[PDB]
């Protein structure tokens, strides 16, 4: 895996898990995000 | 007139025919620890707004 | 801990123990539908897992996210169904994409298995032996061409519910028509739009006060028929 | 060798990325004497505006619908508040000032203030 | 050495504070961090805020710039009047965007 | 880049009231928009502050 | 649907079609600039992009990020260019980071380029056929001695307006001097300061009480001289 | 207590020192922003020419 | 690649990631975090 | 490498620094998530 | 710019350095503890690093995320250290998890250590070419068989506390007993539970008024003794 | 690791009104400087509860 490519996608996977995330939180125990 | 502690007393007005006289005793709590006091003296006590 | 019996908790300690299978049971009765049972293998003669005298058909199943905190958000795991063949998607069209129904796992040692699965039989089956988990379907979170996933809850899930949740209203009724508060069992009278009505497959109550009035039941009416002019 | 350190034109799409290549970094992994995604703070330390960082940007209080439209600070009260778990205000310098009330009674103001003669009619 | 009526400092410092009433922001301040009573001076405590600073910034804090009306007038100037609780960071924060 | 702010100090000639005091930089809203902002000035009762 | 020639649409669903050539325009006109214009290629003669008789001079330009979704946070599309030999280093200087002018974005197929671009010609040459779209530079995000990258935002952007925008304020004029609202159309009076001058270049209003009166303005005043007593 | 307001009404008198100018689309009864409230005494005698007070 | 040294990498990425994350959210739309 | 596992892996560290990042800018500064 | 020596300054900027060497500290003497100093290397003759006279001893130990920025959040640091033979462990339960401790990290010049340090001495040696930096221990935030990782916190913090802090309050003394505000300096009289004892060990204030009344410290009591009634 | 509360419960004696009350534990506050909470407690209406 040739590290150029590799990051653009571990960045946009963390994207997609962090807004994963904050819309979790937004339920009812979470943290409200 | 005094750092600490004052008196002010503005006198009462005398009354002409007995009658009772209504007290409001009150007391406030303002800032912590030691302060300067009032700006000028029992001019800078507003009882409504004068 | 969980009152599970002593053969499954001395299973458990050993050493070399049997193979944890997971028998799925999708509930639909309650939504309108039926109830199917899947396993992820057949067994060794190559037919449909038989526990405790029922058919689990094969079928490719798999949950994950399964875990007991009570501390944060209730925890909501994931079930994903192969889809090949179509089979999801005709029941996602007939039960409102099957939200709403009842799924449970049972978790079984094979060496409890019913002695009709293995050709050499099974001297230590015991139809006691399982361990059961029940959850609800959420969300039919992913269906396409190949397999789906559906979002499973905990039956509690205070999720969009308030408390309390009786509203004092005027000029409208939040009792549910014929039910035990609003205390109506009388015949048809008329429909939603006040017309009159004697179809019985055709009588809903306005929620008004002339549909009110139309069954004389404005004793039990829900409204409070003067906080219109109070609240100004 | 290199120390990446990576930007913004990297992150916003693989475009520069492939720029420095990243080829002897990637063959390394990195190092354990050096680290690499050094995330310059440059464009992120500034969404707020230049003046976030230099000046903390006080806050102000909610706005009450209580009030008609009156503006309140969170530097100063003209009113006799309750005094009950309330913590006691500090004042520094100058300011009008309210209270909090700790003593409020009627009674019966009594004739006579200090001194020998006292006189109740007139 | 330092006269809060007039705003005027002697000479070097050295130190030594001393209680008179000023309205110096940067020791309204000080005084908001190194109070053990109502302050934060249990917690944190003196020789951990850099007085030298504040000593600076009080005196930038009294120059004496146009005030507008045709007068002059002191840069930067106290008068707060804290009554509700908030929390040590939020004034903190007032403190340094002031 | 704000080019307007409306700050909030009390005065205490008028009553010890919220006085608003809008500054403005002309020459800058001819070039970036008009970015307007509110914040309140801590320690302000004079109207230069 | 977008309003686009129907040999765009015919070009759409061939199976084998010509490159799609995106040509940018930057618009810095409003900002007090001039108008460049890129193509990220040359063309088979080794000259800049010929398009509807206009030259886009070669230069490695990359656009990304470009959507359209109405959900959620308006669209903020980047722009990454070459800095090499301090290029847009010059335009940062220059025009305040080149923020608030445009830029325009042209997606051509290349068969309907002019027939100056290619060495045979260009039968289906067609100046028509482009899909065009305008964007805002908002920031520049990076720049360096290799790159620079810009943010681009929607002209519309609600980001740090307000409404109702108007304040209610005394001793302060809201109007913008010499504006429609203000209606001043005098000789020069005096500057910001009040101080009194006869230089047009110095002529501004304090927006205060004094200088609306140096003008004679104060029936058009854009304060209200009441409101600081009742808010008391 | 349990009054309900919206954002698009207002039946108040409010103060109009920093508060914007409000905006009214179509009918609706409205409050307003208080530019001037004071209490004189009125002079009597209103228009044309004879005035009489006491009667 | 050692998965050691990689896995700080995704972390850092990620807190990146989730950072660019809220502050966009902290936009019109968004979901203010 | 292969993807499939390596990608789920990313997934879960990217959740691990969105939760992290979370919880950090509830701190006094931060950006209260 | 930070005060430090000009020796100091001399070798940041030579091309070929010594070795930065790194000396920590941890000091619970305020919280009940002792001093502990800590090297991650030993030196050239296999002996704990002499610096200013004092050895520091050989221990695993390794710092990280110490910067120095305004905005934002405060930084908070960690520091890794050896778990192995169950050293740490020791302090953890001796310490209440060594929280509330110091650590003081010194940046040194392996140049400037002491002559003992190194078989053929050292000329340059210097005992002031340092840079020392303090902090907090906040939470050991993981425990294990193998290491040990702590939190660390510039000794400000401002995260839990609140201004003004002092609380009006009736029937409970917010003061501290025999403190400064309190001002008893009397002999043991009762308990926090007001039962009268000569223990000067077993001598606490119950903060209500009768504890006060035993006392005779009515005069300094930290309560109001009207305001239950006007908060109605 | 909290060592001061303000417990807000609510008084049936002096009125249905809002009291609070102040536990602490001087022991910790020697130890872990003094982390002071508030909190509701929700049936109270004892001072001992
Ligand atoms: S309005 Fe009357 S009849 Fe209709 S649902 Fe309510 S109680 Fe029942
Ligand atoms: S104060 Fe008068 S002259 Fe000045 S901008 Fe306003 S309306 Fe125009
Ligand atoms: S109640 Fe009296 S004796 Fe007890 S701590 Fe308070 S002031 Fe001291």
């Amino acid at each position: 895996q040739i590290g150029p490519a590799a990051l653009k996608a571990v960045y946009d996977m963390a994207r997609k898990g962090a807004r994963d995330e904050i819309q979790t939180q937004m339920r009812d125990g979470g943290l409200f995000s | 007139m005094g750092k600490g502690s004052s008196k002010g007393h503005t006198p009462r007005e005398a009354k002409d025919n007995l009658k009772s006289t209504q007290l409001l005793s009150v007391i406030d709590a303002i800032s912590e620890g030691p302060i300067e006091g009032p700006v000028d003296g029992l001019k800078s006590v507003l009882l409504n707004s004068t | 801990m969980q009152d599970i019996r002593q053969e499954t908790l001395n299973e458990c300690t050993r050493a070399e123990q049997s193979a944890s299978v997971v028998l799925w049971e999708i509930d639909l009765t309650e939504v309108g539908g039926e109830r199917y049972f899947f396993c992820n293998e057949q067994n060794e003669k190559g037919e449909p897992v038989t526990w405790q005298g029922r058919q689990y058909q094969p079928y490719p199943i798999q949950g994950s996210g399964f875990e007991l905190n009570g501390k944060g958000t209730s925890t909501r795991p994931t079930l994903t169904v192969s889809n090949l063949y179509g089979m999801v998607t005709g029941m996602a069209e007939d039960m409102q994409s099957l939200v709403g129904g009842t799924v449970v796992r049972r978790k079984v040692y094979a060496r409890f298995l019913d002695a009709v699965n293995f050709v050499n039989g099974n001297s230590y089956a015991d139809p006691e032996q399982e361990v059961i988990s029940r959850w609800r379907i959420e969300q039919c979170s992913e269906l396409s061409a190949v397999s789906a996933s559906f979002v499973l809850s905990t039956p509690t899930e205070t999720d969009g519910a308030v408390f309390p949740g009786r509203i004092m209203l005027a000029n409208t009724c939040t009792w549910t028509y014929r039910g035990d508060e609003c205390g109506y069992s009388g015949p048809a009278v008329a429909d939603e739009y006040d017309q009159p009505t004697s179809d019985i497959t055709k009588d809903k109550c306005s929620k008004c006060l002339s549909g009110c009035k139309f069954r004389n039941n404005v004793g039990n009416f829900g409204g409070f028929l003067s906080i219109n002019k109070l609240s100004q | 060798v290199f120390q990446i350190v990576l930007g913004a034109a990297a992150i916003a799409g693989s475009f520069f990325t492939a720029g420095a290549t990243l080829a002897a970094w990637g063959a390394a992994i990195g190092a354990g004497g050096m680290t690499g995604i050094l995330f310059s703070l440059g464009a992120s330390m500034v969404l707020g505006g230049v003046a976030q960082m230099l000046a903390p940007k006080a806050r102000t209080p909610r706005i009450q619908t209580t009030d008609n439209g009156k503006q309140n600070t969170y530097f100063s009260s003209l009113d006799n508040m309750v005094a009950q778990g309330n913590v006691l205000p500090v004042l520094y310098g100058e300011m009008r000032v309210g209270s909090r009330v700790v003593s409020q009674e009627i009674s019966t103001a009594d004739e006579g203030d200090g001194g020998q003669v006292v006189v109740i009619g007139r | 050495n330092y006269n809060p009526q007039t705003r005027q400092y002697s000479g070097i410092w050295d130190g030594t504070f001393k209680p008179a009433y000023s309205n110096n922001m940067a020791w309204c301040l000080w005084d908001m961090l190194t109070h053990p009573r109502y302050g934060m001076g249990k917690r944190l405590g003196a020789a951990d805020v850099d007085k030298w600073a504040l000593y600076v910034i009080g005196q930038y804090c009294d120059q004496s710039v146009p005030d507008g009306f045709g007068g002059t007038e002191p840069r930067i100037t106290c008068n707060a009047y804290l009554t509700t609780q908030r929390k040590a960071w939020d004034v903190l924060s007032d403190f340094c965007s002031a | 880049r704000h080019n307007a702010v409306e700050v909030n100090w009390i005065d205490p000639n008028n009553g010890w009231e919220t006085a608003t005091e809008l500054v403005e930089d002309t020459q800058a809203i001819a070039r970036y928009g008009r970015n307007v902002t509110k914040m309140d000035a801590f320690g302000c009762t004079s109207r230069g502050q």
